[PDB]
């Protein structure tokens, strides 16, 4: 199941389920390109950098001995965590790692000489276009 | 208008003078720049390490000694790095330790090194930050080589790490690297941990990782005591780390009033008197050359291609009666992490492009680029010129054959070396020089021009200054040592092509100025520079040894002179000697 | 026994009456950041998701319908004694018996 | 927890995408009747 | 100031 | 009571807030009566050489973060704006009792 | 004959060599030379969120109309095969549009002699055959051989349809159709939206064949007007509703139409809106798009109003505009209207300027991939650098267009009044 992003609305959603065979190593790889953001929507400390959160891991791991069904009220708190379906697995959950990543970064001094440089040469432009459609050779 | 007709008639009435005023001017500023107005004094600049203090307690010489005689001892029954008394010994001191397995193939044997295929083993140990997550990591290594040397250096690292283990206050990872090759096992182990393939090296998968690399120093040392320490900043293809490393090095040499070096020369005090200037040109040139070379002169040259803050240090004992012991140095080194633990970001606000006439002494950008822009300006002026009289085909087969010339050069001597081998009796790492030397040569004889006016040679010269120019001001943005050196070589003799006069001189002038006597004769002043002079045939002989390095370095390493050079500026050059003799 | 992400992390099941659960979410996580003194109010519609097989239900359940469900992740917070007083303000012997004592 | 069944068969098979065939109706009808006016 | 100069 | 620095290396003036909450607490004005501001946290900093402590002198014999303390705006949401917002009641409306 | 061969096979040899070398993927991914509206391995993402189940839509990544979809879906195989044969047609339909024109203008300037309405010692200002022989062979050389167009066609960025389809639509105007002409305008409007501007030109060069005056009070001028016009919306309308069918939503068009005029991407291009989009006051930013895209259609009334006799330097003009203004550019946008340059070379007396104004440009083509290499690569730079590189670029462009203008209009002057 894949949900895609949209700027400033919702995150990417990703979920597989997947085989794994025995005495083995699995990858699972993506590629992704970095965005330029508004100096305006960056950290009071921009060159740290952002983070993706960790991702879950949840399976069924085969048990070397087979359980027999308890009863909460008797058993230790430690053993009454997660509900119990089979006595020869048990449920886990796992967590990653998160990962830090950085994006490149506009300059944050200089919102203002860049109207000046921009308007300038639209103006030659304008400039140029108007003295040669109004005026004629003399 | 008139106004602009005014004064292109003076331009080309006074052309010829001012060419030579502003080559004169370049050269000038050049060696103006070790003066107090250009020069300034280096400072901190970043408060995260400035108002900031550390207490060291390092005092482990006892233990870093013994472990350098089990090691030396382990390494010599084995014949190579021992890897289970390593594993064993990282394991004790409490690391999580990993291996890595390496190999590749060389275009050609090596006589510098001894080397044809290469084989070998990286072990690493990491240090995990106990009230963090791996997110970020800092990194010492201990590059180790064939030749029996830096077992106190892998000795005072055990010891550093056995010390580092026991603290709480580390927000970041440690590594600890040894590896099996001087810069081959780097380079392995660097593009297997980010997963990129840059140079074609097989290795097995990398199974440890500790977030991202901020900073990295490699250390090198081969006696219990020391009587200096020797700093190195240059990295490959003239890239250069931020000048804030360099400014805490320094920082904590004075607090230990321990000496200090850069390029192996010490430094006044302050400028006493006119003796100075003397010592800081001689620092700048030496700078200047290595920086032109290209070359990573250690494994921190390798790291500045990631993005990552690299510092070699090297101890030199040279029987001086004052000598260091080995806690002055791990003290040194304990400070050192320690302060680059105290950042909360990437170092990102000091100098990233600079020259350093002395350690405590830095050259920016804008102070320097003047010298490279006044020659461009002889370039543009005499193109300018070109261009009015051209005003006041026959270059097809020129250029074609030039830049298939240039190929040629880039891509036959690696290649038919075994034909070269079978056919005449030479030797396989000789056949590679030879072959260059031979398409050098051949390219001076035209060939087209044994089949058998003013615009044709006079548009051939305005093409070959353009692209010159071009070319010039290109490299000067990647590379400044390399772009002024070629610039003050080859700018007065291109400017002075003419099919008529005095040819026996232009052609003696353009001969001495070809990208191949270039490096000779900066052999020849490197060897000056250093104080150890070189003869006639010495000096043949390490020529040689420099273009089989360097063809090598660019198979393995990724350097660029060799594509740069025999791909872009043989041809330009060929074009001018195609303009000398015309027809 | 027990494992959880660096940060703070924070998913519900809400009930089948509910409708609309956006509301109820913000609703929610802005009356938490006042109890347990963490910036949970940072928690808006750019780090929410809705798992589609993964997060089931711990307790007694009917019918499973992932409609109900949200979850966010918030990997910067910082953990510290000012968490740890409210935490200990919740317990009914409240740190001056038994085993709450071993606590510091 | 985990039902791995249930799972595998809450979403329907993934089949290739093709153009509808109406779509495809249309545009050669469009062509053919450009076509139709400058030659006849 | 660029555009208006010349159009009235 | 408000700190209004950043980083590491400005341990001053976080030390400085949390000597002020620590006395107005022993003279008794109750923890719902104290909106504390603070920009960083430098207790549970993982460069603190002492994790959970913060020391107003050198012989480290006072320490005032303390064992019972409650800070209502975290790091990322002390701004010029959400100051004035408290000041002047201007908060948006599904803010806890405990911040306003 | 044979010449025109040659280059074919030249230009198709040197494009099939660069496609099997080491520097394909290198050229692939430059910013100067792909947008997120041309690149291809957004369309091959598109392709995979179909065999998904998600619309290609839903997302932020894919912005393409739905005819590409169709096209390469069922040539996803053949890919590198289509922009060879793309490149090749649209430099065939200049030659042969060049041909005609430079057919028209002899036989005009010929009529006017006659007529005695030219100065006395008004020649060597006059054309002559020998010198019309070898233009359309130059036009289709310039167009291929051009470094822009190579490095385009082995990205296989989509500017190169839109080309094409441009390059048609001038080979159908000037043979003299107008269903085909508006056929193929409402193809190009429908792709990128500022190609509308080039009905004006269009309308009056077939107004200009039929001999036809163009006055307020004529009646002819009218119906043309009114038939052209009617013939151009309807097959946009057609074209559209169209397009709805394949995938049965309307979700396509603010993908495209409205990420073309809001501009909400910020990736660097040889543009003048990244940049300044980038470093906005949020007060302000309504206001100065919408200058900034009024910007583009503002010329064409009053150059319809000078240029009303000379349509087709009016067509190069306006092509010359929408390549320098428009919000995501390309140097695939850059090389159609470069490839007009031959046939305003005898124009080279009169210009001013034109040898700093070449090397500038040339320069800044250059400095492009450096800085963006010591930006991003090696950390040594900032963005400053590449925003003041494209400064110079775009101020280059103006200042060359303006002197071609120039020089046109003095030579008028010239052939009217007298040398
Ligand atoms: C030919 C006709 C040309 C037509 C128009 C001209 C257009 C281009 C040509 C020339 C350039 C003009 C426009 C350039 C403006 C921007 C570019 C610039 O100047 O930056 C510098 C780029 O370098 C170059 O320009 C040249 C390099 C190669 C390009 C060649 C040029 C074109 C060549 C093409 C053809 C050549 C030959 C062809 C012929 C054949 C990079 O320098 P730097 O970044 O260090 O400096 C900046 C900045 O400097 C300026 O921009 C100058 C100001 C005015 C420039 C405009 C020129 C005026 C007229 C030009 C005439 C041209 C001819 C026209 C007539 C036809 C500026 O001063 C600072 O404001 C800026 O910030 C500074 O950056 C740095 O400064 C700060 C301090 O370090 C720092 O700020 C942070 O740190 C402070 C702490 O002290 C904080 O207080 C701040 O808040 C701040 O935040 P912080 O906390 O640090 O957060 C950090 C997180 N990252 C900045 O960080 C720092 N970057
Ligand atoms: C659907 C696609 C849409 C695409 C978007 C583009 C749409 C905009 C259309 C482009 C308009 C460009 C021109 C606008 C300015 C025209 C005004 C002007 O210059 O009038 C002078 C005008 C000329 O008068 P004159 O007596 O001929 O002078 C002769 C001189 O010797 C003076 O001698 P001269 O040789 O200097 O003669 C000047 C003039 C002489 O020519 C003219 O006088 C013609 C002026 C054209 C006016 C444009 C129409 C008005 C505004 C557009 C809206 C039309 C209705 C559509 C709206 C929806 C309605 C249901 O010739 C020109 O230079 C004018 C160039 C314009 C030609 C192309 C425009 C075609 C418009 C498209 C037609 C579409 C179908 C329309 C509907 C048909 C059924 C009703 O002088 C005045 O007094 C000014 C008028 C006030
Ligand atoms: C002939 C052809 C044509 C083309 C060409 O040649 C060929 O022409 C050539 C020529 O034309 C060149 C240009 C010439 C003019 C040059 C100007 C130059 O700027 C000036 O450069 C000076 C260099 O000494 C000063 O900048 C200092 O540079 C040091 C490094 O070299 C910094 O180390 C220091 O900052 C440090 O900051 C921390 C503290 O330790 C100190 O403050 C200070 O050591 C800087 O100085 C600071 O620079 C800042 C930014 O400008 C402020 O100005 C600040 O001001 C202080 O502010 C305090 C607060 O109020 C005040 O109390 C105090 O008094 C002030 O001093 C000032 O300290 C000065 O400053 C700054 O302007 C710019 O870099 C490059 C430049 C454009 C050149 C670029 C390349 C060219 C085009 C060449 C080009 C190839
Ligand atoms: C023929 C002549 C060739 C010359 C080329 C034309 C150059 C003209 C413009 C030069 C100056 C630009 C405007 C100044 C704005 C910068 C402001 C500033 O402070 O920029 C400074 C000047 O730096 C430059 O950008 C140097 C100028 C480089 C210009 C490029 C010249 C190379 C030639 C390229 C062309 C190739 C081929 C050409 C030949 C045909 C940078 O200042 P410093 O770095 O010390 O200190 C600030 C750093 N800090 C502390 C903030 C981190
Ligand atoms: C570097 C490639 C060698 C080229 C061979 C000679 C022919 C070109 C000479 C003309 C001008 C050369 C530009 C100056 C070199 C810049 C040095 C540099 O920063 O060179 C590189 C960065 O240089 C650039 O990215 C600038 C692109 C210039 C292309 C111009 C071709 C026409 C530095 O890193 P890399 O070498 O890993 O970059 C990989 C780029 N590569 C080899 C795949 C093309
Ligand atoms: C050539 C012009 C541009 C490049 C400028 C060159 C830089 C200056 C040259 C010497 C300065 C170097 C100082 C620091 C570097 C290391 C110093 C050093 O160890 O020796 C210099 C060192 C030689 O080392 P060995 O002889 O192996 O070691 C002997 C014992 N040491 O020099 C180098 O390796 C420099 C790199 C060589 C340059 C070659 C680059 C291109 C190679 C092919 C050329 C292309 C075709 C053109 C010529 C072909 C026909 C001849
Ligand atoms: C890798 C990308 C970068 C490479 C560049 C690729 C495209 C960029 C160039 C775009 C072209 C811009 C303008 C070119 C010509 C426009 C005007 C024109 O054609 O004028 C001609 C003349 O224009 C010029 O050629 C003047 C320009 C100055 C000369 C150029 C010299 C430099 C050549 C390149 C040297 C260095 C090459 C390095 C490789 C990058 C007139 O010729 P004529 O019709 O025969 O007139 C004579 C009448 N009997
Ligand atoms: C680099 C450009 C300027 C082209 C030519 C310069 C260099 C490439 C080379 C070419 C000839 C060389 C010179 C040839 C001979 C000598 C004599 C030599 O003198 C000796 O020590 C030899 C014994 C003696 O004469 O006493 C010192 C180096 C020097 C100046 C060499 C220095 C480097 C030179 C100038
Ligand atoms: C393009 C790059 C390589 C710039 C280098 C400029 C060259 C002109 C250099 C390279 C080698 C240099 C030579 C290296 C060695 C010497 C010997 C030196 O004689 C001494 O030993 C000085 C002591 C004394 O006898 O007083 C005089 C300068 C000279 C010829 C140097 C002159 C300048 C040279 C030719
Ligand atoms: C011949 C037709 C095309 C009319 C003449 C051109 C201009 C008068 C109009 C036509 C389309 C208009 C654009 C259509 C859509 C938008 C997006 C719109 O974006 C938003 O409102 C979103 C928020 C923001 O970015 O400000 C800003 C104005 C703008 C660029 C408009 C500016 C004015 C334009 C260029
Ligand atoms: C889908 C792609 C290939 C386009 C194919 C050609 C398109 C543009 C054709 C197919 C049918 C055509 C339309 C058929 C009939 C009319 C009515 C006439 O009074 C004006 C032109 C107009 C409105 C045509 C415009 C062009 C048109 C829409
Ligand atoms: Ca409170």
């Amino acid at each position: 199941h894949y949900q895609p992003a949209q700027d400033r609305l919702q995150p990417h959603l990703l979920e597989m389920l997947i085989q794994l065979p025995a005495n083995s190593v699995t990858k699972v790889s993506i590629q992704f390109e970095r965005a330029l953001l508004k100096w305006t929507e960056y950290t009071p400390d921009p060159n740290h950098g952002f983070y993706v959160s960790p991702s879950v891991l949840s399976a069924l791991v085969p048990s070397m001995v087979a359980a027999k069904p308890v009863d909460w009220e008797e058993s230790p708190l430690f053993n009454s965590l997660f509900p119990v379906s089979d006595g020869s697995n048990y449920f886990v959950r796992l967590y990653t790692e998160p990962l830090l990543v950085n994006l490149p970064t506009p300059d944050f001094s200089m919102p203002y000489n860049v109207i000046c440089l921009t308007c300038t040469v639209v103006a030659v432009c304008y400039g140029s276009f108007y003295n040669l459609l109004t005026r004629t050779f003399h | 208008p008139v106004r602009r007709r005014a004064l292109a008639r003076l331009v080309l009435r006074l052309n010829a003078p001012l060419c030579v005023l502003s080559y004169v001017a370049g050269i000038a500023w050049f060696l103006a720049l070790v003066f107090p107005p250009l020069t300034q004094r280096t400072y901190m600049s970043e408060n995260a390490m400035g108002s900031t203090m550390v207490e060291e307690q390092f005092a482990g010489g006892d233990r870093a000694r013994a472990f350098a005689r089990d090691f030396a001892a382990h390494r010599k029954k084995s014949g190579a790095l021992p890897v289970a008394w390593l594993e064993r010994t990282m394991r004790s001191v409490g690391l999580e330790v990993y291996t890595q397995s390496f190999s590749r193939k060389l275009p050609f044997p090596d006589e510098t090194h001894e080397r044809y295929m290469v084989s070998g083993t990286n072990v690493y140990g990491i240090l995990r930050a106990p009230r963090a997550a791996s997110t970020e990591s800092l990194v010492l290594t201990v590059p180790c080589g064939s030749d029996s040397t830096n077992s106190q250096a892998v000795g005072l690292l055990l010891a550093l790490a056995a010390h580092f283990r026991g603290q709480i206050y580390w927000a970041k990872d440690i590594v600890f690297l040894v590896t099996e090759h001087d810069l081959l096992g780097t380079e392995a182990w660097l593009e297997a941990y980010h997963d990129v393939n840059v140079t074609g090296m097989q290795s097995s998968p990398l199974q440890g990782r500790a977030g991202a690399i901020q900073a990295a120093v490699a250390l090198e040392l081969s006696s219990d005591v020391v009587t200096s320490l020797d700093v190195a900043v240059e990295g490959l293809n003239g890239q250069l780390p931020n000048l804030d490393l360099l400014n805490l090095f320094q920082t904590f040499c004075q607090k230990g009033g321990l000496l200090c070096t850069l390029q192996g020369k010490l430094q006044p005090e302050d400028w006493t008197s006119l003796d100075g200037p003397l010592q800081g040109l001689q620092t700048l040139l030496l700078m200047v050359l290595r920086q032109a070379s290209g070359r990573p002169h250690g494994s921190h040259g390798l790291f500045l291609r990631y993005r990552v803050e690299a510092l070699t240090l090297r101890g030199i004992n040279s029987f001086r009666q004052y000598k260091y012991d080995l806690v002055a140095v791990g003290k040194a080194l304990e400070g050192m992490f320690r302060k680059l633990n105290h950042l909360l970001e990437r170092l990102h606000q000091s100098f990233f492009l600079y020259l350093l006439p002395g350690l405590s002494r830095f050259v920016s950008i804008g102070l320097y680029m003047p010298a490279v822009g006044f020659l461009l300006l002889v370039l543009g002026l005499k193109a300018l010129e070109l261009w009015m009289q051209l005003h006041e085909a026959s270059l097809v087969a020129p250029l074609l054959i030039s830049q298939a010339m240039g190929l040629a050069l880039y891509v036959l001597p690696v290649l038919g070396q075994h034909v070269a081998t079978q056919h005449f009796p030479v030797a396989e790492a000789e056949a590679v020089v030879l072959t260059l030397l031979a398409i050098y040569a051949a390219g001076l004889a035209l060939p087209h021009n044994t089949h058998r006016p003013d615009r044709g040679w006079m548009a051939l010269k305005l093409v070959a200054l353009i692209y010159l120019a071009l070319q010039l001001g290109c490299i000067a943005l990647t590379n400044f040592s390399l772009g002024f050196l070629l610039a003050t070589t080859m700018v007065p003799t291109a400017a002075l092509a003419k099919p008529h006069g005095p040819r026996t001189l232009y052609a003696a002038l353009l001969v001495l100025t070809s990208p191949a006597a270039t490096l000779l004769g900066s052999l020849f002043l490197w060897r000056e520079l250093q104080e150890a002079p070189l003869s006639l045939a010495e000096g043949w002989q390490l020529f040689l040894a420099a273009l089989a390095q360097g063809v090598l370095e660019h198979h393995t390493y990724g350097a660029l002179l060799f594509p740069l050079l025999s791909l872009g500026l043989y041809p330009c050059w060929l074009l001018f000697w195609n303009v000398l003799f015309w027809k | 026994f027990l494992q959880a992400p660096s940060g703070a992390e924070l998913w519900v099941w809400f009930q089948d009456t509910v409708t609309d659960v956006d509301k109820s979410w913000k609703e929610l996580s802005n009356v938490l950041s006042g109890i347990f003194c963490a910036s949970l109010n940072f928690i808006d519609s750019t780090n929410t998701v809705t798992p589609t097989a993964s997060f089931k239900p711990l307790g007694l359940a009917n019918d499973t319908d992932h409609y109900f469900l949200r979850y966010a992740v918030l990997p910067r917070e910082v953990v510290c004694t000012e968490n740890l007083t409210p935490w200990k303000k919740l317990l009914p012997c409240s740190s001056k018996a038994g085993l709450s004592v071993l606590l510091k | 927890q985990l039902p791995v069944a249930q799972i595998i068969h809450q979403k329907p098979k993934l089949k290739d995408w093709h153009p509808p065939g109406g779509f495809i109706l249309g545009l050669w009808a469009l062509i053919i009747m450009v076509f139709f006016k400058t030659y006849g | 100031l660029p555009m208006a100069v010349p159009i009235l | 009571l408000v700190c209004t620095s950043r980083f590491w290396f400005n341990y001053r003036h976080v030390a400085n807030t949390l000597s002020v909450y620590r006395s107005v607490k022993r003279l008794g004005i109750p923890d719902s009566h104290i909106v504390l501001m603070l920009a960083d946290d430098m207790a549970c900093n993982p460069r603190n050489p002492k994790p959970a402590t913060v020391f107003s002198h050198k012989n480290m014999e006072l320490n005032v973060y303390g064992d019972d303390v409650e800070v209502d705006y975290r790091s990322y949401e002390v701004t010029v704006e959400n100051f004035l917002r408290v000041l002047t009641g201007r908060i948006p409306p599904s803010t806890p009792r405990s911040k306003r | 004959a044979a010449p025109l061969v040659l280059v074919l096979v030249v230009a198709v040899t040197v494009r099939a060599a660069l496609f099997r070398s080491s520097l394909a993927e290198f050229i692939s991914e430059r910013v100067e030379v792909v947008s997120p509206l041309s690149s291809w391995k957004r369309v091959v993402e598109g392709l995979s969120l179909l065999d998904l189940g998600v619309s290609p839509y839903s997302g932020a990544v894919f912005h393409e109309t739905p005819l590409i979809i169709y096209l390469f879906h069922f040539l996803i195989d053949y890919a590198e095969l289509v922009f060879m044969i793309t490149d090749a047609l649209t430099a065939i339909a200049l030659y042969f549009a060049i041909q005609d024109f430079n057919k028209v203008v002899f036989k005009k300037q010929k009529l006017l002699l006659e007529l005695d309405q030219y100065a006395p010692d008004v020649a060597e200002l006059i054309r002559t055959p020998m010198e019309m022989r070898y233009i359309p062979l130059k036009v289709a050389l310039f167009y291929l051989l051009n470094p822009y167009t190579i490095l385009s066609c082995v990205a296989k960025s989509t500017c190169a349809i839109n080309n094409t389809l441009i390059a048609f639509f001038i080979l159908t105007t000037i043979k003299g159709s107008a269903f085909l002409s508006a056929i193929f305008l409402a193809l190009a409007t429908y792709q990128s939206l500022y190609p509308l501007t080039l009905f004006v030109p269009g309308l009056l060069y077939l107004l200009q064949r039929q001999y036809i005056p163009v006055k307020m009070k004529s009646k002819a001028f009218w119906i043309f007007s009114w038939e052209y016009a009617m013939m151009y919306v309807g097959s946009l309308v057609v074209i559209i509703c169209l397009s709805f069918f394949l995938l049965s939503s309307w979700d396509f068009i603010p993908a495209v139409y409205g990420f073309i005029l809001s501009v909400p991407d910020l990736t660097p291009n040889i543009g003048l809106f990244w940049y300044f989009f980038a470093e906005m006051f949020e007060h302000f930013s309504l206001f100065f798009v919408c200058v900034f895209q009024i910007n583009v259609f503002f010329y064409t009334i009053p150059l319809a109003i000078k240029l009303k006799e000379h349509p087709i330097f009016f067509m190069f003009i306006q092509i010359a505009v929408i390549a320098i203004f428009k919000s995501y550019p390309t140097v695939g946008d850059v090389a159609l209207y470069m490839a007009f340059f031959p046939v305003w070379n005898h124009l080279y007396r009169f210009l001013r300027n034109i040898f700093v104004l070449t090397c500038i440009i040339i320069v800044c083509s250059l400095l492009f991939p450096v800085l963006w290499h010591l930006w991003i690569y090696a950390g040594s730079a900032n963005s400053n650098f590449f925003y003041a590189i494209t400064l110079t670029f775009n101020v280059g462009q103006i200042l060359l267009i303006s002197d071609y203008f120039y020089a046109f209009l003095r030579r008028e002057y010239y052939l009217t009044h007298g040398l």
